[PDB]
């Protein structure tokens, strides 16, 4: 059957791991789990097709970049995480675009921006600065939130087709 | 210009406060690793390092409002320490991985326990097997080594400890996580990972290797978190004896990685030329003029101090 290799990237702290779980195993981790590189597998069902995610959860910390060569080379679609409430995690959401740009050699990769943790109130990054740099990259932009599940099976989904398009 | 003409700005970037390189982290975002390279040979000429990178920690941390985030994302702080411990705990480094990781690049016995990235009758017991042994075999280097972090990193560790406490009170699993996520999160893991960033080693690891160096760093960070394999993926369930079996042994080793209270001074910077970093430091100051009188316009204790900040940069900048 069809498989997709998602990779999901963000800077540290941002939900990738979160996201990635309440997608795979269908609850909220709230604890201290800096994650090296973990990598999960489901079978699911998109818009009537059976296919299967080859789902990479990567580290953000600046100490892992090249690295960050390997799994982008290999990966299908990017999911790039920020948080609302960390305006740093979203200036540095350009880096990522970028490299992935680079080390596949193209301008238009299938790519999907998440905005992670909109249930906060506390939240520093507006949706429409982010709808607007997506605009301007020609990808996606979707809000969720790992705690409550909302734009999660979304976001995931929405790379899928995205690669499909592609 | 004569570092003699620079005086006036050298004694307003070091005072105590810190409060114009704060300023700075705020104003910087692609400076970052520039400014970080320039703040750190100014503050280790004058033995301020521990000035700098304590205060700077602290103030990260008082801006912490959720623990289980403290230290992820790409502070200055976080850069700073980056920099520093690439330069003063490689040695360290060497000592507890170097056989370590020299032994897992010459075997071709794979450690492969996933599901699915397994090749036709590879067998899989053996290969858990093998890696534990690695694994028992690393990490009793890496905890006979605590005495091998030189004296000053040991204190801004200790620095780190001090500022949760006063922080999070209740909470005493942190002062651990905080050291846990330098020393292996942003140190240990990543030299396991890729060997050439301390040059460990000099070559490409084989399919195999590069395998077992993740598959090596991912147990060695479950192990320093605390946490057990089981909620997440479910092949490396079978790491979790060792674990177990090690989980008090990683609970010494950060606790007491902070064991030093007093400042070491010895090994001391000998006195030569700064002109070139302060010269260097000034010309961000200038690229950031702008925002810097955008920060300065809020009062509170550090305006008195920015406002001299742009006089003095501004008074650097006709000089020249
Ligand atoms: N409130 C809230 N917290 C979240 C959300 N996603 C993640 N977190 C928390 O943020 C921290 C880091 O999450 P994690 O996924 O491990 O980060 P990453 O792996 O470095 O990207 C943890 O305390 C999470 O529980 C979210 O949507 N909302
Ligand atoms: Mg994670």
């Amino acid at each position: 059957m069809t498989e997709y290799k998602l990779v999901v990237v963000g800077a540290g702290g941002v939900g990738k791991s979160a996201l990635t779980i309440q997608l795979i195993q269908n609850h909220f981790v709230d604890e201290y789990d800096p994650t090296i590189e973990d990598s999960y597998r489901k079978q699911v069902v998109i818009d009537g097709e059976t296919c299967l995610l080859d789902i990479l959860d990567t580290a953000g910390q600046e100490e892992y970049s090249a690295m960050r060569d390997q799994y982008m080379r290999t990966g299908e679609g990017f999911l790039c995480v920020f948080a609302i409430n960390n305006t740093k995690s979203f200036e540095d959401i350009h880096q990522y675009r970028e490299q992935i740009k680079r080390v596949k050699d193209s301008d238009d990769v299938p790519m999907v921006l998440v905005g992670n943790k909109c249930d906060l109130a506390a939240r520093t990054v507006e949706s429409r600065q982010a709808q607007d740099l997506a605009r301007s990259y020609g990808i996606p932009y979707i809000e969720t939130s790992a705690k409550t599940r909302q734009g999660v099976e979304d976001a995931f989904y929405t790379l899928v087709r995205e690669i499909r398009q592609h | 210009m004569p570092e003699e003409e620079y005086s006036e700005f050298k004694e307003l970037i070091l005072q105590k406060e810190l409060h114009v390189v704060y300023a700075l982290s705020h104003v910087c975002g692609q400076d970052r690793t520039l400014l970080a390279s320039i703040l750190l040979r100014i503050f280790l000429h004058e033995k301020l390092e521990s000035l700098l990178l304590c205060t700077l920690n602290d103030r990260e941390i008082s801006m912490e409002d959720e623990a289980t985030t403290l230290f992820r994302a790409t502070t200055l702080a976080s850069t700073l320490m980056e920099q520093y411990m690439k330069a003063t705990a490689t040695q360290f480094v060497h000592h507890a991985l170097k056989d370590s990781i020299l032994k897992i690049m010459e075997s071709k016995q794979s450690c492969e326990l996933s599901p699915s990235k397994l090749e036709k009758n590879e067998d899989v017991n053996t290969n858990l097997t093998h890696l534990l042994n690695i694994l028992s075999e690393l990490v009793e280097k890496i905890f006979m080594a605590s005495e091998i972090l030189p004296p000053t990193l040991r204190y801004i560790y200790g620095c780190l400890q001090k500022s949760v406490q006063h922080k999070w009170p209740t909470n005493t699993t942190m002062r651990t996580r905080v050291v846990s996520g330098f020393v292996f999160l942003r140190l240990i893991c990543p030299a396991i990972l890729n060997p050439r960033m301390f040059n460990i080693i000099s070559d490409s690891p084989s399919p195999i290797a590069a395998r077992t160096l993740i598959l090596v760093a991912k147990s060695v960070q479950n192990l320093a978190n605390l946490v057990e394999f089981g909620a997440k993926e479910p092949y490396m369930e079978g790491v979790n004896p060792f674990i177990k079996s090690n989980k008090h042994r990683m609970i010494m080793f950060l606790d007491e990685l902070g064991n030093v209270p007093e400042l070491p001074d010895t090994t001391e910077h000998s006195r030569t030329d700064l002109s070139r970093d302060l010269a260097a430091l000034h010309e961000i100051c200038v690229a950031h003029s702008d925002e810097l009188r955008t920060l300065s316009n809020e009062r509170g204790a550090q305006q008195h101090v920015l406002k001299k900040l742009l006089a003095i940069t501004e008074l650097l900048q006709q000089k020249q």
